[PDB]
């Protein structure tokens, strides 16, 4: 394809037209010919734009196919609950995968589930059960607090609660995600450089985010899921594929990133007090909760950031804001991460 | 091209002998040009799905997708050259780091090596007492490499080593000036 | 199964001939896919052909159309005459020569041993065929008396005891007999009488029979294709 | 995606409409209309001509440029020869699809010629050239297998092909090309205890290899056929795998721990007449492949030498006993067991 | 598994007919060939020699029982 236009297409078709009989002198517009020709060559152009897109579209194809390089679709959310109960247990209590978890909170309504089995110690007053919610996508993404019911029915249990926000769950992966992880392919082509050890631990969907720690002899790896977690099964598989990647004859170890979890408490004034209600606050708290979930490792935490972000809600109606538990800026290092806990805002 | 084969059957073919100026014949000529210049090129659009025959535009989108761009005046055979090799580029040995080096600076045949001095570490039979080897420590140690390279270089070349060395080795680099000598390097006086 | 075959013409194309047998130029590329043809699916000559023989049809080479074909509900019109005497000779069938020597049995023809195969000339034993095969089928008929043959009670005719007295009561019960003879065989549509007559100690008849027609025939037998036996048990 | 006949017939007429109103008659069989439905044709010609195009280079675009070529099926073709009996009185004549066969029945295949071909007066002997009517390797017919004519003139003295036909192939599935080119991008990888391994495995004389990882060291197992490690292959593998191994890190070759296991067996027999020399040696040799074939990891299980010795004979062989092998050798992943001193009893 | 190999056992053992000796060996080579390969080893914890029969006895299964591992 060329990427022949409009105008010398007919040119060309009026010119040769000329040049086959002289009779055919009248190109004006309104004219039979010229409309003809006009149509034929606009289909032609059509033909040409259509053929480049679909050659764009298949260089695209052939480069997923040749190497099963498959896009990346939408991941379910998960995360932990916590349990407690009345007193220290005596039974050692069975809880079989499917145990379906729900909130109260009608603004959250999805539904999470075990999907492996459990087991409570006697004389145990609280256990972590990691859960996975039902619908995939950001749906379940709910904020710190909301699972507070069980469904198992069991009178042992006191409370339920989720200690921090969900984060895992997303959409279907972006086509700039995917071409930054292809360059990554194909940088670690080479099995044992830096930048191949990075990549086969993001060879697991599951992992966020990689620092390679370099010594002598020496490698770490730090590594941490959405939520900034390194679960033991998480870490078993980034080691086995990492086995494929890591150099021979030089120690490695995985372990998780120093996350650090702030919380908030925001004191914000409003202009227009009529405005005050559930819906402000909550509205402050997941733009809050979107802003420190959001970044990313050896991101510094600076307390201006989020003023203006705060503040670049609505500049009008949000009058003045103060921080309850935060007085200066938090430094991360490079094998940290900050992470939101519990989010609370008070109207004025 | 079967335009006018598939064209309405009554229609004249060919120009008429009793007009040399058949204005029938120049319109049905001139749409049968169009239409066997468009097969024309549906015909050689087929070179530009494939890697091994595209060109410009297409390559660059090649390359884009493989993470190679075109350098000035970057013709597309040599390209093309680049973005294979780039892909199969080997990494984590000396091999690989010496056609790294030889590969960034303009020439092949500059001297180079990598110096491994975990070989020399002094065991108590084999070393010798006073040979070559040293005891073990900090710098006689596994895990490391001395490169030696007898031409100037750029302090981004570590950089480059950085791309191709195997992750947990440390790097030096040595400079050797007894190469890079104008002529002959022996000094005379007499 | 039966699918129809096409042979390429000249300068034709796909969509023609999608619009001859489909109906519809739709098809053109569902004829390409069955074929498997790459795309200059109909080259001007073998030379271009000679490139890719595997993918590609020139001139003369036939091309298979997957339309489930029938050669019943065909019109007879097409049909060659060679065709429809083939047809009807099979409708009609083959069968060895007897009644050779029409002289001999015709002087006899009341008593047995009467008939014999004979020989083509050819070194092979005679055949009669079509209006030849009818004949015989029913001169044997009428000249066999019935309940004679084996394992066929009712196969033959009463005629040898029709040897009556020479008034119109014996010619009108000769000729039911010979009605009924006739309306026996599956394959005479019809038989009636055309004229007879008394000379006194010798009785003279002839009958006009109209046997199945050639429509008739050629649908039995197009029929016949789906089953492949092509034979006769009437 | 693409536009179709009647979207394009649509909008060349919209577009006509719009352009003049001199124009009005659209219907079947109108001049205008059916120069604009021979362009849409022609369009959506070029329109699927496009699509084949793509639909090859999304599956072999970016894999041909690896010097990796799909093998297409293909018809057989090859030459014969066509012998006169005199040098021609005229011009003859070969059509195209003159058919070649063989009078066998182990070639049932049928060639036939694509082109026309011409033998001048002057010419003796011609040769042409014929094509498998059936794609796949079963019109590789061998030498001298084609010898008939079906339509030749008398004139002909001989028919034959001068060379075997190889030419024909089969289809090789997308599957399995990018299982080669996998192969390829794999074996790229370097500075790995599996890319250590498969450069070991590459060399010829190399049966096995078991790669043990130590902090700062790298000892490589190997062994050939009969369990030794030759110093000549062992520097071979040394010289190979100075390209392999990571910057830094020490690598050392050494033989696999062979273990001879020696089996003196007391075999019962029925047949007391069969009793001799060969029915001993055949036990022998059945007991020395079985010791032979175990690879490096593989345990010597007792009970599966008795059911293999058993199975030699299920009525012969009564019964067996063993003095040496007590219980069964369990060894290491780089031990490998081979046969050693072998005795056979007869009872 | 278990109760294929049991009413393996069980045939073998009354199949037996008068004066046949018991051979250890024979029925190890009749457990292993169910499956050459998905058996890997058998070890028999109650017998461990040959049992001879006189020409007026005969030996019939009594509780066969197996063990997976």
């Amino acid at each position: 394809m060329k990427t022949r236009k409009l105008t010398n297409i007919l040119s060309k078709l009026i010119d040769k037209t000329m040049a086959g009989t002289s009779k055919i002198t009248d190109f004006t517009p309104g004219s039979a010919s010229r409309s003809l020709l006009e149509a034929v060559s606009l289909e032609i152009e059509q033909f040409y734009i259509l053929t480049k897109e679909n050659i764009d579209w298949g260089i695209q194809e052939g480069i997923i196919e040749a190497f099963d390089f498959q896009k990346r679709q939408s991941k379910r959310a998960y995360g932990d609950v916590t349990i407690q109960f009345y007193q220290p247990l005596d039974m050692r209590m069975y809880i079989p995968a499917g145990t379906t978890f729900t909130s109260t909170r009608q603004e959250y309504p999805q539904q999470f589930e075990t999907l492996v089995d459990y087991y409570a110690e006697p004389d145990s007053t609280e256990i972590v059960v990691e859960v996975y919610c039902k619908e995939t996508g950001v749906a379940g993404n709910v904020p710190e607090g909301t699972i507070n019911t069980i469904a198992s029915g069991s009178s042992l249990i006191r409370s339920v609660n989720n200690e921090y926000s969900f984060n895992t769950g997303t959409k279907e992966e972006s086509q700039e995600d995917f071409k930054r992880r292809f360059h990554s392919f194909v940088e670690s082509r080479g099995r044992a450089t830096n930048k191949s050890v990075r990549y086969g631990a993001l060879q697991i969907p599951d992992v966020e985010g990689v620092y390679v720690y370099e010594e002598t002899g020496h490698i770490t790896v730090f590594a941490h899921d959405r939520n900034g977690n390194l679960s033991d099964t998480l870490k078993e598989d980034i080691i086995d594929a990492l086995q494929d990647y890591r150099p021979s004859g030089i120690m490695l170890d995985v372990t998780g990133v120093e996350k650090e979890e702030v919380n908030v408490s925001a004191t914000v004034t409003i202009s227009n007090k009529s405005r005050i209600g559930d819906t402000l606050q909550k509205h402050i708290e997941s733009v809050i909760r979107s802003y420190l979930n959001n970044l990313k490792t050896s991101d510094d935490l600076i307390i201006t950031d989020l003023i203006q972000a705060i503040m670049n809600i609505d500049d009008v109606l949000i009058y003045d804001v103060s921080f309850d538990n935060l007085d200066e800026n938090i430094i991360v290092p490079p094998q940290g991460i900050i992470r939101a806990g519990e989010i609370k805002v008070e109207l004025k | 091209a079967n335009f006018l084969k598939n064209l309405h059957p009554l229609l004249r073919r060919d120009r008429n002998k009793k007009d040399n100026q058949d204005p029938n014949f120049a319109l049905i000529d001139a749409l049968n040009e169009e239409m066997n210049q468009v097969e024309k090129d549906a015909i050689e659009s087929k070179l530009q799905s494939s890697l091994k025959t595209s060109t410009s535009e297409y390559l660059d989108k090649f390359g884009d997708w493989f993470g190679v761009y075109r350098k000035t005046d970057e013709k597309d055979d040599v390209y093309r050259a680049r973005i294979i090799k780039y892909l199969l580029l080997k990494r984590g040995t000396n091999n690989a780091i010496i056609d790294a080096i030889k590969d960034y600076l303009g020439r092949d045949d500059i001297d180079v090596s990598v110096y491994e001095p975990f070989t020399n570490i002094f065991y108590t039979n084999k070393s010798h007492l006073n040979g070559e080897d040293h005891l073990m420590g900090y710098y006689y140690r596994f895990a490391v490499i001395n490169v030696s390279i007898g031409d100037y270089f750029p302090v981004e070349i570590i950089d480059v080593i950085n791309e191709f060395k195997p992750a947990g080795v440390t790097l030096y680099v040595t400079y050797d000036g007894a190469s890079t000598i104008r002529g002959g390097a022996i000094i005379k006086w007499d | 199964m039966r699918f129809k075959k096409h042979v390429v013409q000249h300068e034709e194309t796909m969509q023609a001939i999608a619009q001859r047998y489909y109906g519809d130029v739709s098809y053109w590329i569902d004829l390409v896919e069955h074929n498997n043809l790459k795309y200059p699916y109909l080259v001007e000559t073998d030379e271009e052909k000679m490139k890719d023989p595997e993918r590609l049809a020139s001139t003369g080479d036939t091309l298979i159309i997957p339309i489930e074909s029938d050669l019943t509900d065909v019109s007879a019109k097409e049909i060659n005459s060679r065709d429809k005497d083939v047809l009807v000779e099979l409708a009609l069938g083959r069968d060895l020569n007897i009644t050779a020597d029409e002289k001999y049995f015709n002087e006899h023809g009341t008593s047995d041993n009467i008939l014999a195969f004979s020989t083509n000339g050819n070194g092979d034993l005679d055949t009669v065929k079509g209006i030849d095969n009818m004949k015989q089928q029913l001169q044997a008929r009428l000249l066999t008396p019935r309940g004679s043959l084996m394992l066929h009670p009712n196969y033959g005719s009463d005629l040898h005891n029709l040897f009556g007295l020479n008034i119109p009561e014996q010619a009108t019960l000769i000729e039911m007999e010979v009605l009924r003879t006739l309306t026996s065989d599956n394959r005479v549509k019809s038989a009636n009488l055309i004229d007879w007559k008394i000379q006194g100690n010798v009785y003279s008849g002839q009958f006009s029979v109209e046997i199945k027609s050639v429509e008739e025939s050629i649908n039995f037998v197009l029929g016949q294709d789906e089953e492949g036996i092509f034979a006769l048990f009437e």
